[PDB]
């Protein structure tokens, strides 16, 4: 099966780039994604890659230095909020897109990374 | 076949300077037509740059493209060399950098080491 | 009075995406058409026609192939006027046409650890699709009243699925490659006649 969990964060005053990874034992012919959990009842779409890498997608306050890649090594995933500002609020859902039937549904987690002034 | 897509720049870039793109393609004479795709223009709005698809295919107009920006594409050796216009200063300069492939059909794009789409670069 | 274009397309390492099928001309040559039916690496064969052992006298002129790589289980929608439930919303061929269709491993080429997904089909994108035409529609599937336009909500799920193969390919599902010919007579000169 394929195991998929987070936990971890930690933030200081803006400096350099930042790097969180949501641990996944592989994807070989699968996808995930990650949900933003805005102030609602629902969550919202972020981002999807497919197996070949393409058709990427990203929300309209994405498009800039933010991006997203894959590794053929051990799947490592990079994610956004490079070169951040005392503003922003880190808290995602990772999803295994439940579409698929490799073994059975699976669902992701995330953490709550704050900034400072 | 070059993902990074430019424009030319005039005196206004401190210098002139010729157009920077790559054709994509089987051959040079692959086929003799006009035609296009969305081919994604600068900015948000997406028209066809050029419907050419060859060396002096046809003159197409449109208003991403109009008579201030020249209009013409070329396959020869898979790169652009003909000045596009003397625009004046605080201004945008941005083209397409891309091509289609051979085939019948239409709608020609290139498979098996080619990815849809192409990153978006400004100058 | 040169040599057929037909030993410059066999044994290539890719031709095409699955929903992606590239159409050539045969220029002008001198062959026989009979020799793949000689052949005995060919273990797949299905056709509409005229005999293999017969179709010589009458010399086409037209001449439509296409190639591409598909499961291996697809034998059964690759027939005509097929109205399978999702064969249809990729390829669709009408009846009335003589030609025929070959298919061979092609798992010989396409394996390494991980396995492989280059490959990518699609699922539905507005209705089921007549034959003999093709669009890329990047829209996402509507099952309700409000756009999601990407978000995944109101069933809106992303069309278009890549394949996956272990290299230890048992049972038949593993992929092959498939290849159609296509051949019309006319009264205008034909290319290919002796």
């Amino acid at each position: 099966q394929v195991q998929l969990v987070e936990s971890g964060g930690g933030l200081v005053q803006a400096g350099g780039s930042l790097r969180l990874s949501c641990a996944v034992s592989g994807l070989g012919a699968h996808r995930v994604g990650w949900f933003r959990r805005a102030p609602g009842k629902e969550r919202e779409f972020v981002a999807a890659i497919g197996a070949n890498g393409g058709n990427t997608n990203y929300l309209d306050s994405v498009k800039g230095r933010f991006t997203i890649s894959r590794d053929n090594a051990k799947n490592t995933i990079y994610l956004q909020m490079n070169s951040l500002k005392p503003q922003d609020t880190a808290v995602y859902y990772c999803a295994a897109r439940d579409i698929e039937t490799a073994e059975y549904t699976y669902w992701g987690q995330g953490t709550q990374v704050t900034v400072s002034s | 076949v070059q993902l990074v897509e430019s424009g030319g720049g005039l005196v206004q870039a401190g210098g002139s300077l010729t157009l920077t793109c790559a054709a994509s393609g089987r051959t040079f004479s692959s086929e003799t037509m006009d035609m296009g795709w969305f081919r994604q223009a600068p900015g948000k709005e997406r028209e066809f740059v050029a419907a050419d698809s060859w060396n002096d295919g046809s003159t197409y107009y449109a208003d991403s493209v109009k008579g201030r920006f020249t209009i013409s594409r070329d396959s020869a050796k898979n790169t652009l060399y003909l000045q596009m216009n003397s625009l004046k200063p605080e201004d945008t300069a941005v083209y397409y950098c891309a091509a289609e492939t051979y085939s019948i059909y239409e709608k020609d794009d290139s498979w098996g080491y080619w990815g849809q789409g192409t990153q978006v670069t400004v100058s | 009075t040169n040599l057929c274009p037909f030993g410059e397309v066999f044994n290539a390492t890719r031709f095409a995406s699955v929903y992606a099928w590239n159409r050539k001309r045969i220029s002008n040559c001198v062959a026989d058409y009979s020799v793949l039916y000689n052949s005995a690496s060919f273990s797949t064969f299905k056709c509409y026609g005229v005999s293999p052992t017969k179709l010589n006298d009458l010399c086409f002129t037209n001449v439509y192939a296409d190639s591409f790589v598909i499961r291996g289980d697809e034998v059964r929608q690759i027939a005509p006027g097929q109205t399978g439930k999702i064969a249809d919303y990729n390829y669709k061929l009408p009846d009335d046409f003589t030609g025929c269709v070959i298919a061979w491993n092609s798992n010989n080429l396409d394996s390494k650890v991980g396995g492989n997904y280059n490959y990518l089909y699609r699922l539905f994108r507005k209705s089921n699709l007549k034959p003999f035409e093709r669009d890329i529609s990047t829209e996402i599937y509507q099952a309700g009243s409000t756009p999601c336009n990407g978000v995944e909500g109101f069933n809106c799920y992303f069309p278009l699925q890549s394949y996956g193969f272990q290299p230890t390919n048992g049972v038949g599902y593993q992929p092959y490659r498939v290849v159609v010919l296509s051949f019309e007579l006319l009264h205008a000169p034909a290319t290919v006649c002796g």
